[PDB]
C-alpha cells in the first residue's frame, strides 16, 4: 500500500506486542492478558465488546489489516470519532441505541440556552432522515457528519 | 503482697520529692535571673542586697543537693524492695552510683560568693552554671504524669510487653497533645536563650552586649537570617550562636510536619468529597455535550443555509467544544479509575464480609 | 418547616451580609493605605484632606460596627431558631457574647483624628489597627461558597458523620485548587508586608525607612536571606522582622510538598512505563548476548589460527562483554521483580474477581 | 492512510526545524554573551567589531522569526490533517493564534542597534531581552525525543488512555535519569544567573558590579547564606537577587528528596539483612544466658564456700547480666515481631498461591 | 578449591595492607596539619624541623605509592584467579589500569619541598593537596568489616541475588546505626572544614584569615546564617565558602528525617494507647451523660418551682452540656472509626488464620 | 406546602439521589448500596434498624414526604433529638428499653456529685408518669421535653 | 488483706477489664477477646498454655486472688522469674523438660570462657538435688534461688 | 582436603543454616522453607528445578561435599558458568535445548553487525563438533570453553 517499508517494519512489531504467541492473529484471550498486565481487568463481555468495537470482517479474531486501520483512529491526537460515539452513548439514557425526542427535550430544552421545541421538532424531522421517529447511531454518525 | 503496697508508698514519696525538686530548681533559676538584673541596674550601691542572694542562691542548692540523695536513696530501695535485697553496698551498682555521684556534681553548680564596680572572672561562667540543671524537668514529667500508677496500664503493656518508659511517656503526651508540645518548646527558647547569650557578654563602658542586643540576636540566629547588626565578640558568645541555630533548624523541621499532618482529609472525607465531585461531573458531563449538540444543530442549521461565514465561525467554536468534552471526559474517567482504586481495601472488606459469607 | 425555610432566608441575609461586610472593610484597607501614602508625600499644606480622610475612616468604621452587630444578632437568632427558644437573654451564651464583644473592640481599631510638619505618637500604631481586622475573610469565604446552602452535601454528610465546618471548606478549596491557594497566599505577602514594616518605620530627616527600603528587606527576611544592608531600628520594626521570617518559612515549607506531589507518575502510567520497558529490556538483552557470540566466534577465530596478539586485544573485550551482560540481566531481574510486586494488589483484586469466581 | 505517512513526513519536517531552531537560539545566546564581554573588555575603540555584531544578532534573531512561523504554520497543517479541513482561516483558532503571535513577539525581542565610552539606557535590557527565549528548549526535548514517534507506545498508550504530553516526557525523563536532570539544572544555573545579574548591574568608574562580584554573589543568595558583602544597588538588581534565592530554594528541596530515596533497602535486602540479624541474635542470646550460667555457678560457688566478698563482688554482676538479657531478649523479641509482620504481604501471596490451591 | 583458599589468603592480605594504608594516610595528615600550624607559630627561625617534616612527608607519602601498587596488584590477581588467567597483560583492562594510574597520581599529590619570612605560591596549594586522599576511608571499612569475608552472607545473597558492595555496606552500617554515622560526619566536618579554610587564605601583616577567624566562618556558613562578620577574600576562600554551606545542606537535611523516624509508635504500642483512650472515653460518656441528667433534673426542678431567674441560668448550661456531650460523642466515633480501620491488615491476618480454617 | 418552588425543586434531586433507580420511592437495597458507595459496611439488620428509626408510615421503603421530615432534622446543626437519644442507649445499659432505678444509682450517685436517693426517688416518682416503675424511652423523651 | 481499700477498687476495675462480662471469672475466649484486640493472634494451645503458665487451682478460669498474685509479678520492673524460665527455656533444645549434661557441654565448654567438665561434673552433680542425672524446671528454679 | 579446620568450621554452620533440622543433608522442603524466610515463592517444580541444576550425584538430596563445590561457584564475584549459561537460555527461543542454524541466523545476521551466512555455516561447522545438526548446551559449554 501507501506505506513505506520501515514504517511497515515498525508498526510490525507493535502487531507483534499484541500477537505475543505468533499466531497470525490477535485473539481474546491474548488481548485479556495485555489488559491484565497493564493493570485493568475486564470482563470476557467488555473484550468481546471491544472487539465489536473493532471488528471489521465479524470474526472474533484481528489480523494485520484491520491493525492498520484500527491504529489509524489511534495514532493521531483527538479520536473525533470516539468523542461524538462516547457523547452519543451519554444520550442514551435508557440504552435503547436511540435518542429519543423526550430524551432530547430532558437534554436540550432545560440544560443549555432555551432551544424551542418546534425548532427541536424541525431538528428532529430533519434528523430522521431514516425516518425512524427517533436517531439511531448510524442516523447519529451520519448527522454529524453531514 | 507486703512489698507492693510499699513500693506504692515509696512511689508516691518519690512523685512527692519531685514535685518539691522541680520547685526549689525554678526558684534558684529566679534567684539567679534576677540577682543578674540587679547586678547591672542597680550598680556598685548595692552590695548588701547581692551578699544576701548568694547566701540565698547557696542554701538554696544546698536544699536541692539533699533533694537528689533522697530521691535516689529511695529509687535504690526500690530496686532493692524489687529483688528482695538487704546490703545496700550490693545495689549501688557502678554505672548507677557513677550517673548519681555525676548528678551530684553537675547540680553542686553554683555561682558561689567571692567577695570599680564591675565583676570577676569565674563567677559570670558559675552564674551560668545554674542552667545546666534543666535535666530534672522530664523526670517530674515522668513522675507526676500518673500513667505509671495507674495499674490497668501497667496490665495491658504487661500483655503486650511494650516497657512503659521515658520514650512512652514522650510519645503519650506528643501524639496526644501535637500543637501544645511544640508551642511550650518554641516559645520557651525564643527569649530565654537570648536572655543567656546576655549573661555570656558584657561590655562595660558602651553597654553594647546586654539584653536588648541578644533578645534581637538570637531569634535571628535562630531563623537562620544572619542581619550581621550584632555579632558575638567573645568565643563563649560563639559557642551559643552555634547552638542557637541548632535549635532554630530543629524548631523549623519540627514544625514542617506539624503543619502538613493537619492537610489531608479524613478517611471518611474523601468518599463524601470524591461522591460529591462524581455528581458534579456527571452534571457538567451533561452540559458539555448539550453545547456540542447545540453548536451541532447551529452550524447544521448554516450549512443548510449555505451561510459561508457563519459556518466559518461555528465550526471553530464546535471544534473548541469537542477540546473541553475530551478533557472533560478525562478527568470523568481519572475520578472514576481512583473510585475503583477508592474501593481497593473497601472491597477487601467488603469480600470479607463475603468471605464470612463464603464461610457461611 | 417553618423554621427551615425561614432558616434559609436568615443565612441568605448572612451571606449578603457577610459581602457587605468584606467590601467595607477593604475599602477601610484602602483609605488607610492611601492616607499613609498621602500624609508622607503630600507634606503639611495639604491639611484639608487629610481631615476628610480621618472623617471618612471614622464612618467607614462605624458602618462596620453597625454590620458586625447585625451579623452576630442574626446568628444568634439561628441559634435559637435550631432549638425553639424565645428569651433572648438565654441564648447570649457567655463564651459567645465574650467573641462578640471581643470582636467589637478589634473592629473598634481605627487611627482616630487628633488634630513642624510630622506625626504624634500614636496615631501611627492606631494606623496600623486597620490590618487586624483580616479575620473577617475566611468568614465571607465560608459563606459565599454555597456549599452549606446545597442541600445534597449536607445530606451525605449527616449520612457520614462529618459535620461540615471550616476546617472543611479548607480542605476543599486546598485540594480542588492546590496551585491558586498557595500562590495567592504569597503573592499576597510578598509586597504588603513590607508596606506594613514602613508604616512601622520612619526618619524624618533623612527618608530612610520609607516604601523602598522595606519592599527590599521583607522579601529578603521572608527567604532567610538577611544580606544587612538594611536592618530595623525600633523595637516594632524588630517585631515585624520576626514574624515576617516566620511566614516565609511557612511557605517554603508549604511550596515544597506542591512542588513534590506533581512529580510521580499515574498509577497506570506506572504499568506503560515498566511495560515499555520490558520490552526495551528485552531486546537490549538480545543485543549484549548478541556482543557475547559476536566476540567469541572472533576470540575463537583467532584461537584456531594462534594469532596471539589478536586473541590477547580480543578476550579482554570478551571479558568486558560478560561484565555488561551480567549488569543488563540483573537491571532486567530487578524490574521484573518489580512487576511480580506491581502485580500485587493487581493480582489481589483479580483474584477478587476469581473469589467472586470461587464464591460461584 | 495518506494522511498518516503525510502526517509522519510533516512530524519528521517539525524535529528538523526544531533541532535548526535550538541552534540558532543557542548561537544568539553566544552572540549576545560575547558582545556584552567584548564592550567592557574592548573599550570605545573596537566599535566596528560592536556594528558587526549587532548586524549579526539582527539577522540571527531574522532567523528564528522565520523558523517559528515554519513550525507553527506546520503545526497547524497537521491540526488541519487531523480533522480534514481545507480552509486554513478556520483552524487558525483565537487561544491558538494569541500563543503564536505572542511567541512572534517574545522572540521579537532582541538588542536592536542604536549607534565618552560607556552605555545608553535601553539598549542594557534589550540585550537582557534574549535570555527570554530559553522556553523552545522543552519544545525540542519534546519532538527530538522519538517516544511521540515510536509506534508501539502510542498504541499502548491508547489502550491505557493516558495521553503523551509534556508531563508525560518530563517524568520520563526524570525517573529514568533522576540523578542527571537535578545536575543538569543545578550546573547550569550556578554561574550564569550570576552572569545575567552582572549585566544588571555595571559601575562605570570603580568597576563594582561585573562578573567577579555577581559569580560570587548569586550562588550566596542561592543558598540563602547573605553575607553582605555585595549587594545590589539598582532595583532590577534586587528582583534579579530574589529570583535567585526562589531557585536555589527550589534545588534544595528537589535535591533533599533525590538523597533521601536511595538510602533504604531493596525489598530483597530487607530479608536478608532480617534473616542474618536472626542467626546473629540467636547466637547472642545463647552468649548471654551463657553469661547467666556462668556468674551463677561462680556465686553459688563461693556462696558454699561462704566467701563474703567475693558473693558480694558477684551478685552485682549477676544482676547485671539479668539486665543485659533482658534487652537482648526484647531485641530478638522485637525483631520477630518484625519478622512476623514482614511476612504480611508475602504471607499474602503465600496464600494466594494456597487460594488457588484452594480453588484447587 | 585451591583457588578458593588462595583467595582468602589473598583477600586477608588485602584486609592487612588496607590497615596500613589507612595508618599511613592517617600520619600523612597528621605531618601536613602540624607542618601548617609550625610553620605560622614557629616563624623563620625553626627551618630545620620543616625542612626534617618536609623530608617525612616525602617518604611517607613514598610509602602509599608502594601500597597502593601492593592493594591494586593483589585486585587484579584476584581478578586472575577468578578466571583462570595467566597472562597479566589481558586482565589489566583499560578503565581499570586508568583508574589505577588516576589513583597513582591523585596520590602523588603533596607539598613538595622547594627551599623576608613567609610563604611561595604554589607549596600552600601543594599542602592543601594531601586531603584529596580521602577517598581510602571507604575501602578501609569495606574490607576491615567482615561481612565480606563471613560465608554465611555470601550464601544468602547469592540465594536472593543481592550482590554484596559499597552501597550495600553502607546501608548496612546506616540502619544498623542510625545516629552514629550522622554524628561521625557532622562533628568531623564541624571544625576540620574551617582548618581547612585558614589553610586557603592568609595574611601576613594584620593576621586576619587564620584559626580562629574560619572557625567561626565554616559553621556559619554551613548552618546558612551568613552573619558577614569575616568574609572570605581571595576566590579559593570563595569556592570553599560555597562547599560549605552544600554540606551544611546535606547535613541539615539529612539530619531531619532523623529526627523524625524515633517520633512514632511501635506499631504495639498503637494497640495499646487507642485501648486505653477506648475505656478512658467511655468513662467520660459516662461522666458527661451524668452532667446531662444533672443540669436536666435541675431545670426540672426549677421548672416545677416555676423559678424564673434559675432556669434561665440553668438552660444555658444544659445547652452546654449537650454541646460538650456532641464532641465528646465525635470524638469516640472517630477513636471507634480508627479501631475499625485498625483491624484492617490485623483482621486481614486473623481471617488469613479462619482462610486455614476454611481450608480446613 | 410551606416550601418555595426552587426549594422544592433542590430537595428533589437530592432526594433523587436516594432514588437511583426512580422507583418513586427508596428501597434497603438502594440505600445499602450508597452505604457501600461511601466507604462503611451495615448489616441487612443495620440498614433495617435504621429504617425503623425513620420509617413513619411503617413501610420501610421511605417517600420524599416522609424524606422532608428526615432532613428537617439533618438541616440543622445540632440534632437535640439524636443527642437526648443517643445519650439515653448510654443510659440502657442492660438493654431493656428502660432506665431502672439501679441504672439511675450506678449512674448518678457515685459518679457526678452525690445526689441523694430520696431526691433520686423523687425524681424517678415525678418521673414515671407513665408508673411503669422505670422510665422508657418515650417516658424519657417526654421527660426532657417536660 | 493488706492491701488499702482504694488501691484494692482500683485493681477492682483492672480486673473488670479482664472480666468484660461479668462472670465472676476469666476465660479462654474473652482473653483472646483482649488478644486479638490489642493485635496479636495466639491459638487456643498458646492461650490455654499462658492459662497453664498462671493457672494456680486448676480451673481453666481465673479469679480475683489469682489476679492479684498475678500481677503482683508484673507490677514491678523485671520480672526475674520469668527471667531465668525464659532463659531456661532457650536451654532446653530438644524440649526434653530438662536440661542434660550433654545440653550443658553445648553451651558452657566453648561457649563462654573454657569450663572444665569436670567443675561441670560437680556442677551438675551438686545440681541433681532430686537426683534426676539432669535438670528439671523445678530442680532449675530451685537451683537459682539457692 | 586442601580447606584449613577454621574455614571448615565456618562453612560447616553455613551448611547447618541448610540443614535446620540436623538431618545430615538438604531436603527439597527444607530449602523452600528457606526460600519463603526470603521472600520468594517458588514452586516445587522450580525447587526441584534448582536441585537438578545442582545435583551432582543424582539423589535430589544434597550434601556437604556436593554443598562445597556448589559455594566454589558462589563464592567468587562473577559466576561465568552462570552467565554463559543463561545466555544460553536466552538463545533457544523454543525450548528445544538446541541452538539451530535459524535461531542463529534469527540473532546474529540482523542483529549485531552483518555477519555473513557462509561464515556463520563455518561457524556452525566447527561448532557441531557433536554432529548434531546445531548446539547442545554441552555443545555450547564446551564450545564456549574452547
Ligand atoms: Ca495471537
Ligand atoms: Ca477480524
Ligand atoms: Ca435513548
Ligand atoms: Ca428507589
Ligand atoms: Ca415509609
Ligand atoms: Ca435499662
Ligand atoms: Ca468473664
Ligand atoms: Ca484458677
Ligand atoms: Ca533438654
Ligand atoms: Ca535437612
Ligand atoms: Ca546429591
Ligand atoms: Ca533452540
Amino acid at each position: 500500500d501507501q506505506l513505506t517499508e520501515e514504517q511497515i517494519a515498525e508498526f510490525k512489531e507493535a502487531f507483534s506486542l499484541f500477537d505475543k504467541d505468533g499466531d497470525g492473529t490477535i485473539t481474546t484471550k491474548e488481548l485479556g492478558t495485555v489488559m491484565r498486565s497493564l493493570g485493568q481487568n475486564p470482563t470476557e463481555a467488555e473484550l468481546q465488546d471491544m472487539i465489536n468495537e473493532v471488528d471489521a470482517d465479524g470474526n472474533g479474531t484481528i489480523d494485520f489489516p484491520e491493525f492498520l486501520t484500527m491504529m489509524a483512529r489511534k495514532m493521531k491526537d483527538t479520536d473525533s470519532e470516539e468523542e461524538i460515539r462516547e457523547a452519543f452513548r451519554v444520550f442514551d439514557k435508557d440504552g435503547n441505541g436511540y435518542i429519543s425526542a423526550a430524551e432530547l427535550r430532558h437534554v436540550m430544552t432545560n440544560l443549555g440556552e432555551k432551544l424551542t421545541d418546534e425548532e427541536v421538532d424541525e431538528m428532529i424531522r430533519e434528523a430522521d432522515i431514516d425516518g425512524d421517529g427517533q436517531v439511531n447511531y448510524e442516523e447519529f454518525v451520519q448527522m454529524m457528519t453531514a | 503482697l507486703g512489698a507492693l503496697r510499699r513500693r506504692k508508698r515509696l512511689l508516691e514519696q518519690e512523685k512527692s520529692l519531685a514535685g518539691w525538686a522541680l520547685v526549689l530548681a525554678g526558684t534558684g533559676i529566679g534567684l539567679m535571673v534576677l540577682h543578674a538584673e540587679m547586678l547591672w541596674f542597680g550598680g556598685c550601691s548595692w552590695a548588701l542586697y547581692l551578699f544576701l542572694v548568694k547566701c540565698t542562691i547557696s542554701i538554696s542548692t544546698f536544699l536541692l543537693l539533699c533533694l537528689i540523695v533522697a530521691f535516689h536513696a529511695k529509687e535504690v530501695q526500690l530496686f532493692m524492695t524489687d529483688n528482695g535485697l538487704r546490703d545496700w553496698r550490693v545495689a549501688l551498682t557502678g554505672r548507677q552510683a557513677a550517673q548519681i555521684v555525676l548528678e551530684l556534681v553537675v547540680c553542686g553548680l553554683h555561682p558561689a560568693p567571692v567577695r570599680p564596680g564591675f565583676l570577676g572572672q569565674g563567677e559570670a561562667l558559675l552564674s551560668l552554671a545554674m542552667l545546666l540543671r534543666l535535666y530534672l524537668v522530664p523526670r517530674a514529667v515522668l513522675l507526676r504524669s500518673g500513667v505509671l500508677l495507674n495499674a490497668s496500664y501497667r496490665s495491658i503493656g504487661a500483655l503486650n510487653q511494650v516497657r512503659f518508659r521515658h520514650w512512652f511517656v514522650a510519645k503519650l503526651y506528643m501524639n496526644t497533645h501535637p500543637g501544645r508540645l511544640l508551642l511550650g518548646l518554641t516559645l520557651g527558647l525564643w527569649l530565654t536563650t537570648a536572655w543567656v547569650l546576655s549573661v555570656a557578654e558584657r561590655q562595660a563602658v558602651n553597654a553594647t552586649g546586654h539584653l536588648s542586643d541578644t533578645l534581637w540576636l538570637i531569634p535571628i540566629t535562630f531563623l537562620t537570617i544572619g542581619y550581621g547588626d550584632v555579632v558575638p565578640g567573645t568565643m563563649w558568645g560563639k559557642i551559643v550562636c552555634l547552638c542557637t541555630g541548632v535549635m532554630g533548624v530543629c524548631c523549623t523541621a519540627l514544625l514542617v510536619a506539624v503543619v502538613a499532618r493537619k492537610l489531608e482529609f479524613n478517611k471518611a472525607e474523601k468518599h463524601v468529597h470524591n461522591f460529591m465531585m462524581d455528581i458534579q461531573y456527571t452534571k457538567e458531563m451533561k452540559e458539555s455535550a448539550a453545547r456540542v449538540l447545540q453548536e451541532a444543530w447551529m452550524f447544521y442549521k448554516h450549512t443548510r443555509r449555505k451561510e459561508s461565514h457563519a459556518a466559518r465561525r461555528h465550526q471553530r467554536k464546535l471544534l473548541a467544544a469537542i477540546n473541553a468534552f475530551r478533557q472533560v471526559r478525562l478527568k470523568h474517567r481519572k475520578l472514576r479509575e481512583q473510585v475503583n482504586s477508592m474501593v481497593d481495601i473497601s472491597k477487601m472488606h467488603m469480600i470479607l464480609y463475603d468471605l464470612q459469607q463464603n464461610l457461611s
